[PDB]
C-alpha cells in the first residue's frame, strides 16, 4: 500500500519533460493516469527515485482530425474516449472497447497512452491499436518520430519507446464507410484484464473479405498481430471454414502464460473461440 | 387506534428503516483506523518470505537507526513475558512472533513502531532476516505419510492433545459421532449405495475493512484500552488480563463500528498481542491496521475439507444410513473457533433435513504450512461443511436411481409432526414444515416446466449451451449456546442484555453482542418496543464496550438473535412484570384485574381507567410502591435450552456456455424461515449479502498454494469478489415456523444464505453434466475448470 | 514537501505534503475526512472513491500533489446545510447499507454517475457501479438505491 | 473474609475469584449466569452525626 | 449502586452520586471489598455519566 | 499579529506563534494541552497556575508566553521521571494532601521549587513558603506533612 519515496516534477511542456528524462536518467518514471505505475510502486515492485508528471501538459491532450487521421492525445482518459463523438463516428471500436478496460473510476485516470506505453501483454490498447493499425509519435531530445502499433511491441512491459521519449498522440485512420469491427474479451469479472482477447476490423465486398485485421490480446509475452490468420480471409468468401482456418493460424501462434487465468491449453483455445466469435461480429456489422 | 398505536411503536414485525445509517451515509462512522489519540505512533509487522524454515537471524539496527522509528521488537523481547506464543479457541497454541523457525509463508517475525505507517512500511523493508528454508507441507494426505517433515516441533514427545490422543506429530486429533456399529451395519445389508469423494476448497471471509486495534496502556492510570475489530471483545478483555497480569476491571476492550466480520474478527491475531505489548512498553497508543493482502494470508480462513460421503437406501429411495469421513486441514496453529468441546464444530448436523436411522461421522485434523484458521465466514462451526455434504450427497443417490432429485427430498424430509426431533448424531431440531416451503418453491419458479426445458435441450446434441438446474433444501443449527456442552475457553455460550428506562419514558439497551452491519441497533431495539410499549426510535441501544456491557460471548454463527434475543426479551419482561406491579399500585387494583394493550396497562372492563409505560417510568423514580427499589431497570443472562434449527429451500438455474466454460446464472429462488422475523427488511438484507458470499465461493473463490507453498492470488487482483454486474438478481421468498422454546420464537438467519447458497450452485452446474454420468464437480466452478470438464466429458463447442 | 492547495468539500485548503501521499491518506490523516476507507491496496474495492474535478477517482491510486488547485468532494461534503443528498437518502430509504464501509464510495460514484446518466437501466447501473465492491448486501439494494435517487433528482 | 468454607472442615472452601470463575463457567441450575447486581435505596431515615 | 464482578475476581461498580474530592473511587470501593472479599485496588468505581 | 515563539517546557522545545496577549497559562492548556495548570481566579491570588521559569516559582497566569521565547518552563507534567514520581508527588499521595486536586498541579511546582529554596524547612515556614497557593479542600494541614515528607525523601 505504502509506496517509496521519490521527487516529483510536473512540467507543463512536452520538451520539459524530455529535458527531466535525460536529467534525471532512468531513476526517474513519466507519470500518467498511474493505474499501472503507483499500483506497482504501492507493491514496491518499481521504485523510481524521481516522477515526472505529464497530466499537466495539455498539448498530450485532446482528440481532431487532420484530414482523413484521428489524433488522439496519449493523456487522452479511457472515458474520453468513449463519449468523444469523433472516436464514436470515426472509430467505433475503440469506443466501444474502451467500455471493455477496467471500471469507471480507472477509466477516469487511466490514459489510452499509458495503456500502450505500459506494454503489458494483459491490456487491450495494444491489440485494438493493432486492429486499427495505428501509428505512435514520440518526442525525444532529437525530436519526433512515428513509429507503427504493428511493431511496437517487443516484449513483457517493453516497447520501441526509449528512455528519453514521451508518447505524444496516438493517429489512427478514420475507419471507411462500411468497415466492420469488433473486440471480443474473455475475463473472469467485469473490471478484470482478458483472459483471452482478439481484436478484429475487417471491410467486405460482395461475399468476400476486401480489408482484415487481426489481433490477440494476453496470449503471448506481447499483443499480437496474426498475419497468417489473415491471409486465410483475404479475397476470400467469408465461410465457416474459412474463420475456423482463421482461428487455428490464430491459435498455432499463441504462447499463452500460465497464471489463475488458466492454462496454455484453455488460453489458446479460448483465443481461437475469440477470434471466431470476433470475425463473425465483425463481418455482421460491415456494409 | 390500538392497531395505530401498535405502528406508531415500530416494533416486532416491522420494516423500518435503520437507526444506524445516519452516520454510516454522511462519513460519520467510527471504524478503527479512523482512531487517533495524543501520541498514537503505528505499528508494521515484518512477514516471513517462506512457508517453513528456522530463522538464522534478524537485523534490526538499520530500522533503529531510521528517522521516526521508535523501536524493533522480536519474539525474544516477547519471551519475559512469555508472550511469543499464545492460546487458541481450539485448545492448542499459537505463535505472536515466529521464534526459532517460521510455519507458513506471510507469518509474523517482527514489528516495527514508527511515527506513522508510511515511515512503518519503510522501517519493514529495513528490517532483513536470514532463513534455512525446510520441507514443505501442503497437502494433508503427505502430512501424514511416516517420513513427513516435523511441523510442530514445539509439541514433540507429545501423544494426546487438547481433543484426545494424537497418532502422528502433523495429526492435530480425531473426533466422531453417532452410531458407527449401527451405520457399518446398515451399509453391509443396504440394497442401494452411494459414496462421492469432495473437496470443500479453503476459502478467506475478506471483509472490506480488514482487522486491526489502537491499543493504549496509560502507565499513570494503571490500566489498558484497546478499540479492536473483534466479535467478541468481552472475552478478549478476559483472555488479555489473563496473559498480562492486568486485573480484569482494568482492562477495557471497545469493538467500535466494524466494516464487516463474518467470523474473521472472532479471534485474536497476533497483531493485536503486539500492538498491546507495544503499547504497554513505549507507554503510549500504538495503532495497527492490516492492508488486504495480510488479511487474506493470515487472518482465518474457512473450509479446506476432504469429503468421502456415503449414503445407504433403499430402491424407492428412503435413506437407511449415512456415513462420512473427513480429512480436515487446519494449518501450522490449531486456531480454529470453535466451542471448547467440538474441534469439528457442529459437522455432525450433516443427516440434513431427512430422517435418517442411522448414521456416523469421523472428522480428523491435520498440520500444514498454511496460515491457522478454519471457522469464518458464515458456516456456523462447520455446517457449511454438513450441509454441502449431504445435499450433494441426496443428489448423487437420486441419480443412481434415475429420481427427481426434489422427490427424493420430500420423500425423506423430516415431517412437520416428528419435530422436536432428535437425530441420529443427538440433535434435537425445534421445529420445521419442510414439505410446504418446498412445494412452495417448486411452484413459483414452475419445476417441472424447467424439468421439460432441460429434457428439451439434452435432445439436441447441437445446443450451444447446457442447461442445469440445482436444488438444495436444508437445515440450519444456529445459537451456539448450552453451557453444558457450548462454551468458549471455558466461558458457558450465553448472553446478556441490561435494559434500564428513564424518567421520562426513554430508554437505553447494552447487550453482550457486537453487530458487524446486521442492523442490531434497529432490531433489538424492535424487540424491547413491543415488549414494553415504547417506540423503537428512543431505545438507544449500545453493544461492545467491555466497561459498559452486560458480559456476553460476541456474535457469530448466527447466534445473536437466538441467544442476545431471548435475553432481552427476558430482560424486558422482568421490566414488564415489575410496571404491571406498579400499575397496580397506581390504579389501585390488584395486578390480575389488568389489562396489557400495547403500550398501557388498563383495569378489566373500564378502559378509561389506564396508566402508559411513561406514566409507570415516572412513579417508579418518583415514589416507588411499598416493598419495590426505586427505577425500572432489568438485567438478564440467557443460556440457551436448545439452539434454533431456521431452515430453507434453494433453487438454481443455470446456463453454461459449451465453447468457453462460462456459467450464466438464469435464476435463483431463495427460502428460508426462521421464525419469527423482527424486520423483513433487514433480513433480505441479509439474504442477498449471503446468497452473494455463496456465488462467490461456489464460482470463483479459491486459495491456490504452489509446491512451495507459496500462497497464489492473496489480492483482489486474482482473489473473486463479485460486482453488481456479475451479482445475480435474487428472489426470496419465506415461511414462519417459529421456535418453540425461543422467547419471541425468532431463529437466527444471517448464515442460511451462504451455508445453503454454495451446494445450490453447485447442485446446479453438475446437474447440468448430469445426463452424461456426472456426478460431482470440485469448486469452484470458474469458466476454467468448466471448460476443463466440459472437454473431458466431450461436451466442448 | 510541495505546498498545495486543494479546494475541499468547498473549502481552500494549503497544505504541505510528501509527494507519495495517497489522497486517500491525506484525506484521513491530514483533515481527518474519515468517512473514505481503504479496502485493498490493488485499486479494486473503490470504497476510497472521492470525486476529483468533476470525475470520480479512486483516491489510493492517486497522489495528494496532483490535486494542487484541484476541486475535491467527500462524502462529508455530500449533505447540504443537513439536508441530505439524493443519493444519500436513496441508501436509506432502500436499505443500500449494512456495515457502512463501502457506502461513502458508493455515494460518491453514484453522486457522479447520476450526472453521467440521469435516466439509467438497471443493467447501465450495475456496470456504473462497477468500480465499488460491496461484501454485505449483494447489490440488489444499492440498485434500489440508485434509483430511488434518480428518480428524486428529476423531481 | 473472603472465602466460604464448610463448617468444621477448613480445607473445603471457595475464594470469591473461584465463584466468580464458575459464575461464567457454569451456573448451578436455576441461576442465569454471571454475578452482578444493582440496587436503588430509598433510605428509612436521615443519619445524625454529632 | 451496580456492581459487575468479571470471570477473574475484580469488578466495575457504579452509582449515582459524584464525588467532588472527596474520595469515593477509594472509600466506596472499600465498602464493596469488606462485603465480597475483593481487594479494594481491583474494584473500579466510577460515577458522573448518565449513560 | 501573531509572534513565533519556542519555549522549552519540560524539556522539550514547543514552537508556536501566538498573539502577545496571550497568557502562559493559556498557552500551556490551549496550544500544549498541558493542562495540568490551572486557573482559578483573575487577581494572581491562587496559585494554580503556577509553573517553574527559568528556575523560579511564577503564575503563569500573569506573565506572557511571548516572553518565554527561549525559556526553561517546569509543568507538573514533567515532575516525575521513568515513571517514577518525584519526591513532592509521593509527599502528596502518601499524606493525602489533595482531594478535588485542582490546586494540586500549583502546589507540586511551588513545593519543587521551594525544596531547593530550602531544603531543612520548619512548619512556619512551610506555611509560609506556600502563602501564594489557595486551596479548598485539605485545610493545608496534610499539605504541611506533604512537604515535610518530600524535604525527607531528597536528604535521603
Ligand atoms: C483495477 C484495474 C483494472 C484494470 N483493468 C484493465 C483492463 O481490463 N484492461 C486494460 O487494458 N487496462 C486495465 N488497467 C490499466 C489502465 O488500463 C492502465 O491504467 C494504464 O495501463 C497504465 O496507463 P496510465 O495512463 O495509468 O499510466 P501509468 O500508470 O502512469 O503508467 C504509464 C506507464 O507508461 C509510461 N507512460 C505513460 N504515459 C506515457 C507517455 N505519454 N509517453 C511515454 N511513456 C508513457 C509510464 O512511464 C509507465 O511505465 C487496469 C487498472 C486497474 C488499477
Ligand atoms: N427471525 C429473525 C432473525 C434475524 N433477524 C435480523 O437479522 C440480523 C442478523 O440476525 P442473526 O441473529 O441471524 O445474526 P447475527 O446478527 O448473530 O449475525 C439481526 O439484526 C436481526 O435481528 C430478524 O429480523 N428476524
Ligand atoms: S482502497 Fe481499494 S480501490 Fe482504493
Ligand atoms: S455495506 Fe458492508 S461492504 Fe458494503
Ligand atoms: S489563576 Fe489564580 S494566581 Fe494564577
Ligand atoms: S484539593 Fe481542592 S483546592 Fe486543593
Amino acid at each position: 500500500m505504502i509506496p517509496p519515496r521519490f521527487e516529483y516534477h510536473a512540467p507543463k511542456s512536452v520538451g520539459e519533460a524530455v529535458a527531466l528524462l535525460g536529467q534525471l536518467g532512468s531513476d526517474a518514471k513519466l507519470l500518467a493516469g498511474g493505474h499501472s505505475l503507483l499500483p506497482m510502486m504501492k507493491l514496491r515492485f518499481a521504485q523510481p527515485e524521481h516522477l515526472i508528471d505529464i497530466n499537466r501538459i495539455p498539448e498530450l491532450r485532446g482528440i481532431r482530425e487532420e484530414g482523413s487521421t484521428v489524433v488522439i492525445g496519449a493523456m487522452t482518459v479511457e472515458n474520453d474516449l468513449i463519449s468523444s463523438p469523433i472516436v464514436q463516428a470515426r472509430l467505433p471500436l475503440l469506443a466501444e472497447a474502451a467500455k471493455l478496460i477496467a471500471d469507471p473510476q480507472v477509466r477516469n485516470r487511466g490514459t489510452i497512452g499509458g495503456d500502450i506505453a505500459h506494454g503489458d501483454p494483459g491490456n487491450d490498447h495494444p491489440a485494438l491499436s493493432i486492429a486499427v493499425e495505428a501509428h505512435f509519435v514520440l518526442e525525444g531530445p532529437n525530436g519526433r518520430r512515428t513509429v507503427p502499433a504493428d511493431g511496437f511491441f517487443l516484449g513483457t512491459y517493453m516497447t520501441l519507446l526509449e528512455e528519453n521519449e514521451v508518447m505524444v498522440e496516438i493517429r489512427v485512420p478514420a475507419f471507411a464507410a462500411g468497415t466492420g469491427w469488433a473486440y471480443e474479451k474473455l475475463k473472469r469479472k467485469t473490471g478484470d484484464w482478458a483472459t483471452a482477447g482478439c481484436a478484429v476490423v475487417m471491410r467486405k465486398s460482395g461475399g468476400t473479405v476486401s480489408h482484415i485485421r487481426i489481433a490477440l490480446t494476453n496470449v503471448a509475452p506481447t499483443a499480437l498481430r496474426a498475419e497468417a490468420a489473415e491471409a486465410a480471409l483475404l479475397g476470400k468468401a467469408f465461410t465457416k471454414e474459412a474463420v475456423q482456418a482463421a482461428a487455428d493460424a490464430a491459435i498455432a501462434i499463441c504462447e499463452p502464460a500460465e497464471d489463475l487465468r488458466g492454462d496454455a491449453d484453455y488460453k489458446t483455445a479460448m483465443a481461437g473461440q475469440m477470434v471466431k466469435r470476433a470475425l463473425n461480429a465483425a463481418w455482421a456489422r460491415c456494409a | 387506534d390500538a392497531e395505530a398505536r401498535e405502528l406508531a411503536l415500530a416494533g416486532m414485525g416491522a420494516s423500518r428503516l435503520r437507526k444506524e445509517d445516519a452516520r454510516f451515509i454522511q462519513g460519520k462512522g467510527n471504524y478503527v483506523d479512523d482512531i487517533k489519540m495524543p501520541g498514537m505512533l503505528h505499528m508494521d509487522i515484518v512477514r516471513a518470505p517462506i512457508a517453513h524454515g528456522r530463522i538464522k537471524k534478524i537485523h534490526k539496527d538499520a530500522a533503529l537507526a531510521m528517522p521516526g522509528v521508535h523501536a524493533v521488537l522480536t519474539a525474544e523481547d516477547l519471551k519475559p513475558l512469555k508472550l511469543h506464543w499464545m492460546p487458541t479457541l481450539a485448545g492448542d497454541v499459537a505463535a505472536v512472533l515466529a521464534d526459532e523457525k517460521v510455519h507458513f509463508q506471510m507469518q509474523e517475525v517482527a514489528i516495527v513502531i514508527a511515527d506513522d505507517r508510511y515511515i512503518a512500511a519503510d522501517a519493514v523493508e529495513a528490517v532483513k532476516v536470514e532463513y534455512d528454508e525446510l520441507p514443505v507441507v501442503i497437502d494433508p494426505i503427505d502430512a501424514l505419510k511416516p517420513d513427513a517433515p516435523v511441523l510442530r516441533e514445539d509439541l514433540a514427545g507429545k501423544t494426546s492433545g487438547a481433543h484426545g490422543p494424537r497418532e502422528h506429530h502433523n495429526h492435530i486429533f480425531t473426533w466422531g459421532a453417532g452410531d458407527k456399529a449401527a451405520t457399518d451395519a446398515v451399509f453391509a445389508n443396504a440394497p442401494v449405495t452411494v459414496s462421492q469423494h469432495m473437496y470443500y476448497p479453503r476459502v478467506h471471509p475478506c471483509p472490506l475493512e480488514t482487522c486491526g486495534c489502537v491499543a493504549s496502556f496509560d502507565p499513570i492510570k494503571g490500566d489498558l484500552t484497546t478499540y479492536i475489530t473483534s466479535q467478541a471483545p468481552h472475552v478478549v478483555r478476559t483472555v488479555v488480563s489473563m496473559l498480562s497480569g492486568i486485573p480484569e476491571s482494568k482492562v477495557r476492550i471497545v469493538s467500535p463500528d466494524i466494516g464487516g466480520g463474518f467470523g474473521n474478527k472472532v479471534g485474536i491475531y497476533p497483531g493485536y498481542v503486539c500492538a498491546i505489548v507495544a503499547s504497554i512498553v513505549l507507554g503510549r497508543p500504538v495503532k495497527w491496521v492490516e492492508d488486504r493482502v495480510e488479511n487474506i494470508s493470515t487472518t482465518a480462513f474457512a473450509r479446506d475439507y476432504h469429503m468421502d460421503g456415503e449414503l445407504a437406501a433403499t430402491p424407492d429411495g428412503k435413506i437407511l444410513g449415512l456415513r462420512v469421513n473427513v480429512v480436515a486441514d487446519h494449518g501450522a496453529f490449531d486456531a480454529c473457533a470453535d466451542p471448547t468441546k467440538f474441534p469439528a464444530g457442529l459437522f455432525h448436523i450433516c443427516s440434513g433435513s431427512y430422517d435418517i436411522p442411522r448414521a456416523h461421522c469421523s472428522v480428523k485434523g491435520v498440520y500444514t504450512n498454511k496460515a491457522p484458521g478454519g471457522v469464518a465466514y458464515r458456516c456456523s462451526f462447520r455446517v457449511t461443511e454438513a450441509v454441502y455434504l449431504i445435499e450433494r450427497m441426496v443428489d448423487v443417490l437420486a441419480q443412481k436411481l434415475n429420481m427427481d432429485k426434489a422427490e427424493i427430498r420430500a420423500k425423506n424430509f423430516i415431517r412437520k409432526e416428528q419435530f422436536p426431533y432428535t437425530t441420529q448424531f443427538g440433535f434435537e431440531y425445534d421445529s420445521g414444515d419442510y414439505h410446504t416451503a418446498l412445494k412452495k418453491v417448486l411452484d413459483a419458479v414452475d419445476y417441472p416446466a424447467l424439468r421439460a426445458e432441460q429434457a428439451a435441450r439434452r435432445a439436441d446434441p447441437n445446443s450451444p449451451t447446457l442447461m442445469g438446474i440445482g436444488l438444495v433444501t436444508f437445515t440450519e443449527v444456529v445459537g451456539a449456546g448450552p453451557s453444558k456442552m457450548c462454551d468458549i475457553l471455558g466461558v458457558g455460550m450465553f448472553d446478556s442484555c441490561e435494559i434500564r428506562i428513564h424518567p421520562t419514558g426513554s430508554a437505553i439497551a447494552r447487550m453482550g453482542t457486537i453487530t458487524q452491519g446486521q442492523g442490531h441497533q434497529t432490531t433489538y431495539a424492535q424487540i424491547i418496543a413491543t415488549e414494553l410499549g415504547i417506540p423503537s426510535e428512543v431505545i438507544q441501544v449500545e453493544e461492545g464496550d467491555t466497561s459498559t456491557a452486560p458480559y456476553g460471548l460476541g456474535t457469530y454463527g448466527s447466534r445473536s438473535t437466538p441467544v442476545a434475543g431471548a435475553a432481552i426479551a427476558l430482560a424486558a419482561r422482568k421490566i414488564h412484570a415489575k410496571a404491571r406491579k406498579i400499575a397496580a399500585h397506581m390504579l389501585e387494583v390488584n395486578e390480575n384485574d389488568l389489562d396489557w394493550e400495547v403500550d398501557r396497562f388498563k383495569v378489566k372492563g373500564d378502559d378509561s381507567k389506564f396508566k402508559t409505560m411513561a406514566d409507570i417510568a415516572w412513579q417508579a423514580y418518583h415514589q416507588p410502591p411499598a416493598g419495590l427499589e426505586p427505577g425500572l431497570e432489568a438485567v438478564h443472562y440467557y443460556d440457551p435450552p436448545n439452539f434454533t434449527y431456521p431452515f430453507g429451500i434453494y433453487l438454481c438455474v443455470v446456463d453454461i456456455d459449451r465453447a468457453t466454460g462460462e456459467t450464466k446464472v438464469r435464476r435463483f429462488y431463495a427460502l428460508d424461515d426462521c421464525g419469527t422475523r423482527i424486520n423483513p427488511m433487514i433480513i433480505e438484507g441479509q439474504i442477498h449479502g449471503g446468497l452473494t458470499e455463496g456465488y462467490a465461493v461456489a464460482m470463483g473463490q479459491q486459495m491456490p498454494f504452489d509446491a512451495q507453498g507459496n500462497l497464489l492470488g492473496n489480492t483482489l487482483m486474482d482473489y473473486f469478489l463479485p460486482t453488481a454486474v456479475e451479482t445475480p438478481h435474487w428472489e426470496t421468498d419465506h415461511t414462519v415456523t417459529p421456535s418453540p422454546h425461543h422467547p419471541i420464537g425468532a431463529k437466527g438467519v444471517a448464515e442460511s444464505p451462504h451455508v445453503g447458497s454454495i451446494p445450490t450452485f453447485t447442485a446446479a452446474v453438475v446437474d447440468a453434466f448430469a445426463h452424461v454420468g456426472v456426478t460431482h464437480l470440485d469448486m469452484p466452478h470458474t469458466s476454467y475448470r468448466v471448460w476443463k470438464s466440459l472437454k473431458e466429458h466431450n461436451l466442448a463447442l | 514537501k510541495k505546498i498545495i492547495t486543494v479546494n475541499v468539500n468547498g473549502k481552500a485548503q494549503e497544505k504541505a505534503v510528501e509527494p507519495r501521499t495517497l489522497l486517500i491518506h491525506f484525506l484521513r490523516e491530514e483533515l481527518n475526512l474519515t468517512g473514505a476507507h481503504i479496502g485493498c491496496e490493488t485499486s479494486h474495492c473503490g470504497a476510497c472513491t472521492v470525486d476529483i474535478d468533476g470525475r470520480s477517482v479512486k483516491s489510493c491510486t492517486h497522489l495528494a500533489v496532483q490535486c494542487d488547485g484541484s476541486e475535491v468532494l467527500t462524502v462529508e461534503g455530500l449533505a447540504n446545510k443537513g439536508v441530505l443528498h439524493a443519493v444519500q437518502e436513496g441508501f436509506y430509504k432502500e436499505h443500500g447499507l449494512q456495515c457502512g464501509f463501502c457506502t461513502p464510495g458508493m455515494l460518491m460514484r453514484a453522486y457522479r454517475f447520476l450526472q453521467e446518466n440521469p435516466n439509467p437501466t438497471e443493467a447501465e447501473i450495475r456496470m456504473g457501479m462497477t468500480g465499488n465492491l460491496c461484501r454485505c448486501t449483494g447489490y440488489q439494494n444499492i440498485v434500489k438505491a440508485v434509483q430511488y435517487a434518480a428518480r428524486k433528482l428529476q423531481e
